[PDB]
């Protein structure tokens, strides 16, 4: 192309919509899918019998069904402790099978990204060695030209000249691709870390959420 | 270390958590409706920030713990991951509450029908804050409503600073028409990216 390549970066998020993680991304959603079939029945269950019984019992709100709604507001509590504790085990649960394939697939998929820009570098240099062959072309063309086997030490002469400005140019853009390729490199270097501290502070997340529930959900109530 | 907390004046504070929830709910995320930055909307009086004793409702946090909040680049989860993950002493932020606190209000309404209603609400001096919000019943509040997002009224009853039992019921009650009334923080944007 004629601009430079512009990658798009290697997130946790890109990879789930990858062609690669598909065979195991659809299994784990479908595990979700039929759990949370499984939880969203009970609570439909669990909230026809609250919902049935508190028909029953004004505005007075000082009688003693103040221990009986709090027994629903506790009841109600403890099972949902319990789904979320599934659900959260299993998350975790799939992310130890996963987590393994998913490096590998990011180290692919940067890995394509490497030969791209090795493929777009070596047109670049055919695009170079074409500009610097037309160049001596012309320096030829040009001898026949003008006049002055007695006015072949010009053309000698510029011959010795162009080669100097085509090894110079040669080692310049050498180095330019060189930092390219170290540049995205290290791009894959911090993708690969923020990789690894997402599911980290993911799983933490769901350690202090678990662990916050239990004095939280007795302030919460389900309408 | 720790300040006094004015109201518009960004203080920074130093909170001791030591691996404790903070047992907070914050609205914030460029996939959220508060855009503008981070608001504590509900406080958790087991969490660590009630454990403070220093932050009311409306108070927007603006850095925790040397991390700018900027609510533009980062998905409401990211956002929310910021309270919900451990810390081993006392976490510097700086929050900058307001006097009046920047805040829109607006309503909502709908008709009930039985489906239940799929929210979770904590009762607050402010209201009842929602805790969580189930998709796929009653679209509605899937585009108005939001975890974060505290009710001020129901049934043209107001629930600010109301007891659990009361809110449990009229809210239970349904059978009908609804309305509700809404709070969200759309406070002033003091951060960049």
């Amino acid at each position: 192309a004629e601009p430079p390549l512009v990658f798009e970066p290697v997130t946790l998020e890109s990879l789930r919509q990858e062609a690669g993680f598909q065979a195991v991304g659809a299994a784990q959603i479908a595990e979700l899918d039929t759990l949370r079939a499984a939880h969203a029945a009970e609570r439909t269950s669990v909230q026809k019998t609250q919902n049935a019984a508190i028909d029953k019992l004004d505005i007075r709100n000082d009688a003693n069904i103040k221990n009986s709604i709090n027994d629903q507001t506790k009841q109600w509590t403890d099972m949902i402790a319990r789904h979320r504790k599934e659900e959260w085990d299993m998350l975790r649960q799939h992310v130890q099978d996963s987590q393994d394939a998913m490096k590998a697939l990011m180290l692919t998929v940067q890995a394509a990204q490497i030969k791209q820009l090795e493929d777009r570098h070596a047109r670049d240099i055919k695009d170079l060695n074409a500009k610097q062959a037309k160049m001596s072309a012309d320096t030829a063309k040009e001898v026949q030209n003008d006049k002055t086997n007695e006015k072949d030490r010009r053309l000698r002469e510029k011959r010795q000249n162009n080669v100097k400005r085509f090894m110079e140019e040669k080692k310049q853009i050498g180095v330019k691709q060189g930092r390219a390729m170290e540049k995205l490199k290290l791009a894959h270097s911090k993708q690969i870390e923020e990789f690894s501290t997402d599911v980290q502070k993911l799983m933490d997340m769901y350690k202090i959420e678990e662990e916050a529930y239990k004095t939280q959900g007795k302030t919460e109530f389900y309408a | 270390a720790t300040a006094e907390i004015k109201p518009n004046k960004k203080i920074l504070i130093e909170l001791k958590v030591e691996k404790k929830p903070m047992g907070v709910i914050v609205c914030g995320g460029k996939n959220n409706h508060v855009t503008t930055g981070c608001v504590i909307t509900h406080v958790y009086p087991e969490g660590q920030v009630a454990a403070d004793k220093r932050l009311k409702i409306f108070d927007h946090i603006c850095d925790i713990n040397g991390t700018p909040i900027h609510v533009g680049s980062m998905t409401t989860l990211k956002v929310h991951q910021l309270f919900h993950t451990t810390y081993e002493k006392a976490v510097t932020l700086t929050v900058f509450r307001a006097d009046p606190p920047e805040l829109e209000k607006f309503n909502v309404d709908l008709m009930k029908k039985a489906k239940e209603l799929g929210l979770s609400l904590s009762p607050n001096e402010i209201g009842c804050t929602i805790a969580d919000l189930i998709q796929g019943q009653y679209p509605e509040i899937d585009s108005k409503l939001q975890r974060g997002d505290i009710i001020t009224k129901f049934n043209g009853d107001a629930l600010e600073g109301l007891p659990f039992q009361v809110c449990y019921a009229l809210f239970k009650g349904a059978n009908g028409k609804v309305s509700m009334e809404v709070t969200r923080p759309k406070p002033t944007l003091r951060t960049e990216a």
